[PDB]
């Protein structure tokens, strides 16, 4: 139960990173 | 093209420059591309909503978390002697000592032992149970959506109100008055008499059973009648338990004074009727200017009739009206400085007056609350003083303020600056100098040749108040006066009771020791009011740059010719200023916190005689209560106090990485990186990759800001850390 | 008792009507009402309220009838629970 | 890139011209003053924006003001 | 010297404005107005609160003492009919047409004519004035003595009783 | 021939110079009409950058 | 003023005391008749001595045992603040006085600044002792203490 979210709370990051990421090169 | 697009000079930087100052800049919407008032006003009014969405959901989470992973109903049925829990704790790299410590409260894992006084709080106006917890939590997150719903629906063109309408502040203040402060206040005092005190007394007073459950056991007639003592004939007994029907009256409406006993708090029969008196006068206040009816004022001509003849203030405040409303960064400005002192407000009669059942007790909740307030209401202080030069910046209209009360402020600008200095000077040379002459003689072993001044002024205040130590003979503790005897019974005799405590912290005793302190609490004050006033009547421009208003609020400086111009423009005043404010806010809490906790161990003795020079305060102060801190961990052991002596470290860590963005400043770094430049660019494998934004130094202002930052955060949580786990050790 | 409310209730009005109506509106005219810019109204539509504010009657308002009692009102309650 | 003026209040002595190291103001025909010159400001795209032209004016307060705007290499002062 | 606006000509002028108060005129006229009144308030108080006391009733404080604990001898009664009453009169005393009458209003006000004389209508009234700021200096004088409680009359049989009481003061 | 003396003291009255309201004794005055600010001015005390001179306005108050 | 007089209090006659006996537990290692000797002992006396003379001038001493100065004016311990805070503001005036009568004599012809830098000058002609009666500069504030160059 709560040992699935905080992994989503790091994955979240790796793609919220990279989307902005992409987002500031255009 | 690329981001940020809300600026395209911005955009078109092929550095690294860009992100950074792009992120810096979104909310600076005046300085965004092709700004109009109408696109500002509702930027902001849509940011609103946004602000307030967060609230609700920040709140949500509180009261599910709680309710999910706190015992709260364990800490119910025993407010005294369990702790209550914060959140679960779920961390792979905890090692099995780690797990093992920060197993408390009763629960079945690892938690955090929560030190924001939820639990009293909440348990104080009546909630009882997890259920009660959850269907808030689902009732703010609805709040938190409608909220998002509301700022998504002013954006829309059917539904986006005209820049006047926000200019009407005849109306807004009417509303606010009476709806926003009175009505609420009144709601308030409604949960209070149906649920709070109901629910205190022992009934649980629920949806599902408030339509048929009385408040008061007479009618609402009574008070239609005229006749509203009767809510007062049956107040509870001194020796009531809370939670329990016991020695519980019936009165919804009181005046007793003084704490409820068990509790030590103030009672709920009291705050029933607090909030119902100031509905009131807010509610009638709320209908002193005009809107649409043909009643009412209009400020705008209050403020042009008040101009005293014959001098000496020029034109009053006449076109003052119109220099506000126009500007939006005085209002911030006029907001936060109002806010900022309730703020304190707050932080003061918080921990004097407690008003929630068993935070009296819990001492690392009232440090931690208290703490907070303080540097909370450090920065907003900051704030309003820091809208201020902008205002004059960017909104001030010279000509339409011609010869007012705030055109005369700029006109004679040095003298103010200047006794400013001269009152920051005199508070520095003598409060320092009152206390290394005590650490002297302490040195040489002769604490008898001490300058200890008694604060004898602020004593003979506390005799003013009811306090009978000392013979001074003053009103409410005097023999023949109007004062005391106006008392009636009523609050006197329970809050008299109250202030002859030596328990509580409703006014504390005070020596020479608590003499230094306040002065140098008052040198703080001073200086950092000279810091920023002086950036806000310079901020258009002094003899060194006197077209400093053509440069904007913040700019690098104005170059090394003229002598030198470093750390010239309003910001950098600022930016010196939370530096100052930071140091007043530190003496603050230092003093709270010490003689709070030398009163909880039952020895205020060693505070009386430690504070009056500085080497007790290091030593007694800093040394000793740090030592619990720093086993935090051990290379024998593990406590649940590492994490505070591990973010002690932190602290310390990220406050002296500030120090580099302070003290090395960036043409050395610009070089460097361009040697860096160079080498990326002739290393092998490695040319094959380049980068997109061109390498290069902090700029000079981002530095200032970055390492401000990096000084601030290491300074709250090193003594965050210091402040929780000290006490918590000691309990 | 509730003819503490009326007679109160019922002096204000008196004196609203007869005693005071002269100054009140007299303050009024040197006074309103919003301005920016000038005048409100012009963008913020909203905006009087004339009707409500028409009066068939050889001087006073409705609002009148209504801010005239209120405070009236507050006084009869304001003495009336003060006894208590 | 960086926007830089130049006022009547000049007396032509041509100190802010020698002191840029990028040649961003020149010398101009005027009929203001006694040297009957004044400083011109036609290649801002190649200003640095270091103000060495402000430390060289003997006006009370500079003729010559520079405005630090929008930034680009030249003014970045990059050579990579 | 003597201020510049401050004429002579004028009802009880004496040349006394050390702060300049009546520089601007449309509120000099005001303050005129407003002397009057405290005047007339006053001297019609001093006898008030002297001859009770001569007749025996513990002073004008004790005089009042009575609402504290016919026909309307009650506080509220009394206060409404003071309230409702002392609003109609004023609140119409306005008129603020040719200076609150000139501050003589006369006609009913002046039932037995001293009006109508030239010379005497100026007399009177600097006779008028004199004696009232004589009260207004005895009222703060009654006020400052009973602020120690006693009475107004009894104050005058003590230090009658003997030159020796001393006031000190502080002094 | 126009104005100001050669001795006479002057105020300034710029409000951006560093002698903003105090007095300075005049060099001389040019008479060419084309001048926009002839009538130099000494001071006693020189500004942030060292200078102790400069050409002002004909509007100013002698004294 | 919870504070009981020096004279009455048991933990300031106490710390008197405590404070003589570390200084004579020193004494026993060097000898009578030795230098270290004296000068603890004078350093006794002069302790005795301050210990008595605080509890004749008065002085309240609180809990603590340490005297407690006393600010708010009474006459009673004018002498611990008043009549020293007046003589402090003497001297101040005085250098104030002199300092400012100095840099007026300079300003009129010469290199003003030579004369700030050095002072071959000593007091002008006689400039010191004008401060003996500084206090008659209200009397130069009726006329001319300040200038009217910049507001009022
Ligand atoms: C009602 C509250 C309020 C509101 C609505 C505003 C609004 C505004 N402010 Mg103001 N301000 C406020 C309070 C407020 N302020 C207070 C209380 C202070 C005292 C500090 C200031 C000090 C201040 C300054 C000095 C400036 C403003 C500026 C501005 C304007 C642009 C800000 C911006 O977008 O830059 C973007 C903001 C950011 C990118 C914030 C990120 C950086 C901070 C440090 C993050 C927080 C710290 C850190 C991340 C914590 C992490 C720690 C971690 C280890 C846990 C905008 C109108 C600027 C302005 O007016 O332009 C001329 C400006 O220079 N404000
Ligand atoms: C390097 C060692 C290390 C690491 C990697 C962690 C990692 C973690 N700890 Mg542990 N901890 C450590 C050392 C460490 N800790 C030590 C030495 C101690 C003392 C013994 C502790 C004591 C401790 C406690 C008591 C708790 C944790 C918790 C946590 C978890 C945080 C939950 C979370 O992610 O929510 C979200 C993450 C954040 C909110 C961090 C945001 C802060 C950033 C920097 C500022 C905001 C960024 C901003 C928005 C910019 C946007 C960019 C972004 C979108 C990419 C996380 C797994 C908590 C937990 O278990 O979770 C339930 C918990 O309660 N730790
Ligand atoms: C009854 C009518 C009414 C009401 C209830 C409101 C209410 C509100 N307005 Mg609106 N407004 C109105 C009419 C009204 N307005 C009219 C007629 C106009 C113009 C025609 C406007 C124009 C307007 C604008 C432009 C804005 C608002 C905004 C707001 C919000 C203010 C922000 C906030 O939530 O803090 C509310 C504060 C309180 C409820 C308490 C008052 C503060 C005290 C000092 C706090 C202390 C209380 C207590 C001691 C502490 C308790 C703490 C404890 C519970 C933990 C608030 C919801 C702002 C917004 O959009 O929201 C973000 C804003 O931008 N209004
Ligand atoms: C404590 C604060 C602090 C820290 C950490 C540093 C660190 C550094 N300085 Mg600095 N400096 C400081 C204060 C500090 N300085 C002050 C006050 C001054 C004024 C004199 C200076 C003046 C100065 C000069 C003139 C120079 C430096 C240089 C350097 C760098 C040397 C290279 C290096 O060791 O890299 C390694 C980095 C560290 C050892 C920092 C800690 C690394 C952590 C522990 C590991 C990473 C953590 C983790 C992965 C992060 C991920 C978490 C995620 C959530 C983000 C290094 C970054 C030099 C430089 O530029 O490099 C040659 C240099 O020329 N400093
Ligand atoms: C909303 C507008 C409003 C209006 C028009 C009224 C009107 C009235 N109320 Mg009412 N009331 C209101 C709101 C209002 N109330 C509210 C909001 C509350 C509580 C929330 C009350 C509670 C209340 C009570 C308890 C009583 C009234 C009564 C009355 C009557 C008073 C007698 C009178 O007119 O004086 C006289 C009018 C004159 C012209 C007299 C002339 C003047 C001479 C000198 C007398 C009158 C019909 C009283 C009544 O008798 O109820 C039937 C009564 O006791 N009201
Ligand atoms: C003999 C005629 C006479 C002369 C030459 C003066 C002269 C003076 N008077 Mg005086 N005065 C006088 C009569 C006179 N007064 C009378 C008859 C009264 C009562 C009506 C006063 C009440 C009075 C007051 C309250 C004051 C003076 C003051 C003064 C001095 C300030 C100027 C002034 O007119 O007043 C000046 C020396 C003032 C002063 O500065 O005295 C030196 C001031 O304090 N006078
Ligand atoms: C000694 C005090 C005193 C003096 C000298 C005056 C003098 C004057 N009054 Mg005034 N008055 C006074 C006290 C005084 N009043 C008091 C205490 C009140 C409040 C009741 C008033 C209320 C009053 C009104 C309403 C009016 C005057 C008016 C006048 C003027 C014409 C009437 C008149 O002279 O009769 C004076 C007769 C005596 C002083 C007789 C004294 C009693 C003995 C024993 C008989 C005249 C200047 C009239 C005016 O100016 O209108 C144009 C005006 O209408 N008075
Ligand atoms: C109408 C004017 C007036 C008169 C006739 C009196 C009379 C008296 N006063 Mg009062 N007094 C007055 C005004 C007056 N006072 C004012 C305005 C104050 C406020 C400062 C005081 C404060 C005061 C105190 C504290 C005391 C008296 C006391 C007395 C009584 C004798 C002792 C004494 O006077 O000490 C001297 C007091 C003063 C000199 C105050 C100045 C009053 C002025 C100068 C007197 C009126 C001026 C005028 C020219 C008088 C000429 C006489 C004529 C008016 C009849 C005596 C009945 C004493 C008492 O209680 O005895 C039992 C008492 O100790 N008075
Ligand atoms: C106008 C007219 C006209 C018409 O037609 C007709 C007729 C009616 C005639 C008329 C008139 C009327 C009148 C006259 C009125 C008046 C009043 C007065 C004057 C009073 C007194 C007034 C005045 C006064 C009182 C004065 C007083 C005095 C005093 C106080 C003093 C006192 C005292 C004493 C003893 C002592 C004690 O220890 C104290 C004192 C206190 C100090
Ligand atoms: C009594 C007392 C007290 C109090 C005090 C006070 C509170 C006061 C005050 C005060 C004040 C509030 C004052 C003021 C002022 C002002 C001004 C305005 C100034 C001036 C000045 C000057 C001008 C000076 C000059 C000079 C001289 C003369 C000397 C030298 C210097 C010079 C040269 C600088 C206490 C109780 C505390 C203590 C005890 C005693
Ligand atoms: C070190 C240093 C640099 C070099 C600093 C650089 C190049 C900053 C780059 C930091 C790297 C990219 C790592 C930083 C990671 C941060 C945690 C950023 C997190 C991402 C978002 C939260 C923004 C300067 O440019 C400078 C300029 C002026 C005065 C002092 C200094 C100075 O001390």
């Amino acid at each position: 139960p709560s040992l699935f979210v905080p992994l989503v709370g790091l994955l979240f990051p790796a793609v919220a990173m990279a989307s902005l990421f992409l987002h500031v090169e255009k | 093209l690329r981001i940020p697009r809300f600026s395209q000079g911005l955009a078109q930087d092929p550095t690294t420059r860009r992100i950074w100052f792009g992120i810096a800049t979104a909310h600076d919407f005046e300085s965004h591309d092709d700004i109009t008032e109408g696109r500002l006003y509702q930027n902001i009014f849509a940011s609103h909503f946004g602000q307030l969405a967060i609230i609700f959901l920040w709140t949500s989470g509180n009261l599910f978390h709680v309710a999910w992973q706190g015992n709260f109903e364990a800490w119910v049925q025993d407010p005294f002697h369990v702790r209550p829990i914060a959140h679960a704790i779920w961390d792979p790299h905890f090692g099995q000592p780690a797990v093992e410590a920060f197993t408390r409260g009763g629960a079945l894992g690892p938690v955090n032992n929560a030190y924001s006084g939820v639990y009293q709080w909440w348990y104080t106006i009546g909630l009882r149970t997890n259920e009660d917890l959850y269907t808030g939590a689902i009732f703010l997150l609805f709040l938190s959506f409608i909220s998002l719903l509301a700022g998504w629906l002013h954006l829309q063109p059917k539904w986006k109100p005209s820049v006047s309408w926000f200019k009407n502040a005849e109306s807004r203040l009417n509303h606010h008055l009476s709806g926003l402060f009175g009505v609420s206040s009144l709601a308030w005092a409604g949960h209070l008499v149906h649920v709070a005190i109901p629910g205190s007394r022992g009934e649980y007073v629920r949806w599902n059973n408030f339509l048929d459950v009385l408040p008061y056991p007479q009618g609402l007639g009574p008070l239609l009648t005229g006749q509203w003592n009767l809510y007062a004939q049956n107040p509870s007994s001194s020796n009531h338990l809370f939670g329990t029907t016991q020695g519980a009256g019936t009165a919804i409406l009181t005046i007793l004074g003084g704490f409820h006993p068990q509790t030590q708090s103030l009672w709920l029969t009291d705050m029933a009727h607090h909030h119902l008196a100031i509905a009131f006068l807010f509610l009638i206040g709320g209908l002193m200017y005009r809107t649409n009816f043909g009643i009412g004022h209009s400020i705008k001509y209050i403020l042009e009739a008040h101009i005293p003849p014959g001098g000496r203030l020029g034109r009053g405040h006449k076109g003052l009206y119109d220099t506000i409303n126009n500007s939006i960064h005085f209002q911030l400005g006029l907001a936060l400085a109002s806010l900022g002192v309730i703020t304190s407000l707050v932080a003061q009669h918080m921990y004097s007056l407690p008003a929630y059942a068993f935070i009296a007790q819990d001492f690392t909740t009232q440090a931690a609350l208290y703490t907070h307030h303080q540097y909370i209401a450090g920065f907003i202080m900051t704030g309003a003083f820091a809208h201020g030069p902008i205002f004059f910046i960017r909104d001030y209209n010279p000509e339409q303020n011609a010869d007012n009360v705030l055109a005369r402020m700029l006109e004679h600008k040095e003298a103010i600056i200047s006794h400013l200095s001269w009152a920051s000077l005199f508070l520095g040379f003598h409060t320092l100098g009152l206390y290394v002459h005590n650490d002297v003689m302490l040195a040489f072993g002769t604490p008898e040749k001490q300058i200890l001044i008694e604060p004898i002024f602020a004593q003979w205040i506390q005799s003013a108040h009811g306090k009978t130590s000392y013979g001074f003979d003053v009103l409410l503790s005097s023999t023949n006066s109007p004062a005391l005897n106006a008392g009636r019974s009523i609050w006197l005799p329970g809050w008299l009771n109250a202030i002859n405590e030596n328990s509580n912290s409703l006014f504390l005793t005070i020596g020479p020791g608590d003499f230094l302190v306040h002065h140098a609490i008052a040198l703080g004050l001073h200086t950092t009011t000279l810091i920023l006033v002086k950036g806000a009547l310079d901020a258009r421009g002094s003899k060194l740059m006197p077209d400093k208003k053509d440069f904007g609020y913040s700019f690098p400086c104005d170059g090394p010719g003229r002598g030198g111009t470093c750390d010239i423009s309003a910001w950098d005043d600022f930016y010196l200023a939370v530096f100052w404010m930071l140091n007043t806010i530190g003496w603050v809490t230092f003093y709270w916190h010490w003689k709070h906790i030398t009163l909880w161990q039952g020895n205020v003795s060693q505070f009386n005689e430690s504070s009056t020079y500085l080497m007790g305060w290091l030593r007694d102060y800093l040394w000793l209560n740090s030592s619990q801190l720093i086993n935090g961990y051990t290379p024998l052991v593990c406590n649940s106090l590492s994490v505070w002596a591990w973010m002690f470290l932190f602290g310390h860590l990220v406050w002296a990485t500030g120090f580099m963005f302070l003290i090395s400043w960036r043409g050395y770094w610009q070089e460097l990186i361009e040697t860096l430049a160079w080498a990326h660019e002739r290393t092998p494998l490695a040319n094959l990759i380049r980068w997109r934004d061109k390498p290069v130094a902090l700029s000079i202002v981002q530095a200032r800001l970055v390492g401000l930052v990096h000084f601030s955060v290491g300074y709250i949580f090193t003594y965050a850390a210091f402040l929780i786990a000290s006490t918590s050790g000691k309990f | 008792p509730s003819l503490v409310i009326s007679l109160s209730t019922g002096l204000s009005l008196f004196l609203g009507r007869f005693v005071f109506f002269n100054f009140q509106r007299e303050n009024v005219a040197k006074q309103v009402p919003e301005q920016n810019g000038k005048g409100t109204h012009f963008d913020a539509g909203d905006e009087r309220a004339k009707e409500y504010a028409g009066l068939l009657k050889s001087a006073a308002a409705i609002v009148d009838v209504l801010a005239w009692g209120s405070i009236g009102h507050i006084v009869a309650y304001y003495l009336a629970l003060t006894t208590s | 890139s960086h926007s830089v003026k130049i006022y009547d209040t000049c007396i032509g002595c041509t100190q802010c011209v020698r002191a840029c190291p990028t040649d961003v103001l020149e010398m101009i025909p005027w009929g203001g003053c006694k040297a009957k010159q004044i400083a011109s400001a036609p290649r801002t795209e190649d200003c640095v924006g270091c103000k060495r032209c402000e430390s060289a004016c003997p006006t009370d307060f500079l003729s010559v003001r520079v405005y630090l705007w929008h930034e680009t290499t030249r003014s970045m002062g990059l050579a990579y | 010297p003597r201020p510049s606006y401050l004429d002579g000509s004028a009802p009880g002028d004496f040349g006394f404005d050390p702060l300049r108060l009546g520089e601007v005129p449309e509120n000099l006229e005001r303050f005129k107005e407003s002397e009057l009144i405290h005047c007339r308030w006053a001297m019609l108080a001093v006898p008030g609160i002297l001859v009770p006391e001569a007749l025996g009733l513990g002073n004008w404080v004790k005089a009042q003492e009575w609402a504290a604990l016919v026909p309307w001898g009650t506080l509220p009664t009394i206060l409404v009919i003071e309230f409702l009453s002392i609003a109609f009169v004023e609140h119409q005393r306005s008129m603020e047409k040719d200076p609150e009458k000139k501050k003589y209003p006369g006609g009913a006000f002046d039932p037995l004519g001293y009006s109508k004389d030239p010379k005497k209508f100026h007399e009177y009234k600097i006779k008028e004035v004199k004696n009232g700021r004589l009260a207004l200096l005895a009222f703060v004088g009654i006020c400052v003595q009973q602020s120690a409680y006693p009475g107004t009359g009894p104050l005058e049989n003590l230090a009658t009783h003997l030159a020796d009481p001393w006031h000190n003061n502080i002094g | 021939p126009i104005g100001p003396k050669r001795g006479a003291k002057v105020k300034i009255l710029r409000q951006e110079s560093y002698w903003y309201k105090g007095t300075g004794s005049v060099v001389t005055v040019d008479q060419d009409p084309n001048t926009r600010y002839p009538v130099v001015v000494r001071f006693n005390k020189v500004n942030y950058a060292n200078v102790s001179t400069n050409n002002y306005a004909l509007d100013e108050v002698e004294e | 003023s919870g504070l009981t007089p020096c004279k009455e209090s048991k933990q300031f006659a106490k710390r008197e005391k405590q404070s003589i006996k570390k200084l004579e537990s020193s004494l026993k290692i060097y000898a009578a008749d030795s230098a270290p000797a004296l000068a603890i002992n004078a350093t006794i006396e002069k302790t005795k001595r301050r210990f008595d003379n605080y509890a004749k001038q008065g002085l309240l001493c609180g809990a603590d045992g340490l005297p407690h100065l006393i600010v708010s004016g009474d006459q009673r311990h004018w002498g611990e603040f008043i009549t020293p805070g007046i003589l402090f503001l003497y001297i101040a005036g005085w250098i104030g006085w002199v300092g400012r009568s100095y840099l007026i004599a300079i300003r009129d012809e010469k290199k003003p600044t030579q004369k700030e830098i050095i002072i071959d000058v000593p007091l002008a002609s006689r400039l010191v002792f004008r401060g003996f009666s500084w206090p008659i500069a209200a009397y130069r504030e009726l006329l001319n203490g300040e200038l009217v160059a910049k507001d009022v």
